[PDB]
């Protein structure tokens, strides 16, 4: 990871719903992608950890 | 603020006649700056004219004026015995100081405020007055306390804008002290070090719409309305 | 309790806090109490928040002192909703202007940066609830303002619009603002119906810091 | 003219601004070569002063 000195949020009027529903979809897109990649990483890494141990004892 | 000069302090004229009165100052002073009153002895003042031309509410169309700069003028189209009265000349200094002409008798030949505490004290002593409001929003207007010896030229004791900028006279300042309460809809005047110059009638006075509020209220740079006043005296 | 409006403008119920020269992040609540005591549209609220997301340098100065900027217009009037402990007032950073006993001349004024830092400036445009104010104060039913720069410029010519009571006010003043860089100039021109700068905000940019709503 | 909400729901409103193709319509209908409209709210407001455009 590289964590920037970040400011997450925004806010908008109702005359820019384009940017509102966009920025919703944008952010949720990112959130979901990190979520999916991360979760698969935890599952697979723990699997490979079991295999690592199993192999070492074998 | 500048000394004025009424012309004349009394006059005597007949029915069906005009009447020219001229109130003029030291300097030239720009003319949406004065307002003009009447008063019967026994009655409080009443408003007539403002800014050297223009006319108040609840009115005929006879008193009409002109003039500018240093010399302001109120003229009169017709005289009547109901007009038997002293008329006054009251100007809002840019130094925020009301100044007063000394009253002008016409002789004819052949919503509200309420004051509180007027009366006697010993000289060199201490006393407070209050006023209280009825049927408006004491929030808005710019207030003034005023004095009047009997049958004399008035004097302006004090006044204050709603932003807290005070104006007194240099002689009166320090001896009097005001304070305002909008939530209570009332006014206060604690006073100390009182001498025979204070032997006079006083008035509480509602002035000027500051900049901004809901209403069907215009504004002038004149008064809004007077109170009925009350007598104050030192003696022993 | 304050809004960004109540903070930037000089609401007396909001502590100005000039000593706060720069900071880590902004703290609000979700539902800020003290918006503008005299209501009005505040355009590009979002943009100003994002521009004030961050601070590298920030301060307050007196672009046009209340003294000596406006002799020929009476300056000192305020309004009573804008108040301090039950006593009337108006925003610190700004000015009303009106005539000298009903004597409105029209204005042309300007300023450019000598400080070499970036600058943030505010002003306003008057919408009375009745015409007698318009004629009495400014003596033109006509309105025409022109706030001018290199990049930004805009004009304003409003009329009366009877809005309902909001904080005991039918009147409105729409607020209008901009950034201004070193080297560049601003002009104001007007036949009245203005809110002028008394104080303006000197700054550098910042990066990355931002804004919170929170009751914690 | 004006209107504010009593229904307590949100509201959607439309209007239009006339651009004739000739002036005789402008003088005949409305009797001003001047145009000036002001559609006003708290948040949104705007004015309109058009001319003929063939
Ligand atoms: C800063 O925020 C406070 C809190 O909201 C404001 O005070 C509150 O203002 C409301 C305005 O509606 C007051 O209610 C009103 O009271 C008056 C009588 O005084 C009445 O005429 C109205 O119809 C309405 O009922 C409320 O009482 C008041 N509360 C307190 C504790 O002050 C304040 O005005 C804001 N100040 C600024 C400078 O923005
Ligand atoms: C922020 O708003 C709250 C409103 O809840 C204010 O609370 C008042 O506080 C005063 C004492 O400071 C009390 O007399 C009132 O009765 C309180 N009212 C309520 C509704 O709680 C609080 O003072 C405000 N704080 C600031 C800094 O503006
Ligand atoms: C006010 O107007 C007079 C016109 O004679 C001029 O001398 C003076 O400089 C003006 N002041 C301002 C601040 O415009
Ligand atoms: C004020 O505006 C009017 C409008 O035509 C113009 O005639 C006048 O010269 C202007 N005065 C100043 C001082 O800009």
């Amino acid at each position: 990871m590289n964590t920037q000195f970040t400011a997450v949020g925004k806010e908008f009027n109702k005359l820019e719903r384009r940017m509102e529903n966009l920025n919703k979809k944008v952010d949720d897109g990112f959130i979901d992608i990190w979520t999916y990649n991360a979760e698969l990483l935890v599952l697979l890494e723990n699997e490979r950890t079991l295999d690592f141990h199993d192999s070492n004892v074998k | 603020e500048i000394v004025l000069t009424q012309s004349p302090g009394t006059l005597s004229l007949s029915p069906g006649e005009r009447a020219t009165l001229s109130c003029r100052a030291s300097q030239s002073i720009s003319g949406y700056y004065l307002t003009w009153y009447q008063q019967k002895p026994g009655q409080a003042p009443r408003l007539l004219i403002y800014g050297a031309s223009s006319r108040a509410t609840g009115i005929p169309d006879r008193f009409s004026g002109s003039g500018s700069g240093t010399d302001f003028t109120l003229t009169i189209s017709r005289l009547e015995p109901e007009d038997f009265a002293v008329y006054y000349c009251q100007q809002y200094g840019i130094s925020p100081v009301i100044t007063f002409g000394g009253g002008t008798n016409v002789e004819i030949k052949g919503v509200q405020l309420v004051e509180s505490g007027g009366g006697l004290v010993q000289p060199g002593g201490s006393l407070r007055l209050s006023c209280a409001a009825s049927g408006f929003t004491f929030n808005i207007y710019d207030m003034h306390w005023v004095r009047q010896a009997p049958g004399k030229g008035l004097e302006w004791v004090s006044g204050l804008t709603t932003g807290g900028d005070t104006s007194y006279s240099g002689s009166v300042r320090g001896r009097f002290s005001i304070s305002r309460e909008n939530a209570k809809n009332s006014l206060y005047l604690q006073m100390n070090n009182l001498r025979a110059g204070d032997t006079a009638a006083y008035f509480c006075v509602r002035g000027v719409r500051e900049v901004g509020a809901t209403g069907g209220d215009p504004f002038y740079y004149a008064m809004a309305v007077w109170g009925q006043g009350t007598t104050v005296t030192v003696s022993s | 309790n304050c809004s960004v409006a109540g903070w930037i403008l000089g609401n007396p119920e909001c502590e100005l806090l000039i000593s706060r020269e720069s900071w880590s992040y902004i703290v609000e609540k979700p539902n800020p109490e003290n918006g503008t005591c005299y209501p009005g549209h505040f355009a590009d609220y979002e943009e100003l928040r994002e521009q004030l997301s961050s601070v590298s340098s920030f301060e307050r100065f007196e672009i046009f002192p209340k003294e000596s900027s406006w002799p020929n217009h009476t300056t000192t009037g305020v309004s009573a909703s804008c108040s301090h402990n039950g006593e009337s007032s108006f925003y610190k950073n700004l000015l009303w202007l009106t005539g000298k006993n009903g004597l409105y001349p029209n204005l042309s004024k300007s300023y450019a940066n000598n400080k070499e830092k970036e600058v943030l400036v505010l002003w306003g445009v008057h919408h009375p609830p009745n015409i007698g104010d318009q004629r009495a104060l400014y003596h033109t039913e006509n309105a025409y303002v022109s706030v001018v720069s290199s990049h930004y410029s805009r004009k304003f010519t409003p009329e009366i619009a009877k809005r309902p009571k909001v904080r005991d006010r039918e009147g409105r003043i729409n607020y209008y603002w901009t950034l201004l860089e070193p080297g560049d100039t601003i002009i104001f021109e007007a036949n009245g119906n203005l809110i002028a700068p008394r104080y303006a905000f000197a700054l550098s940019r910042g990066f990355g810091s931002g804004i919170i709503n929170s009751n914690a």
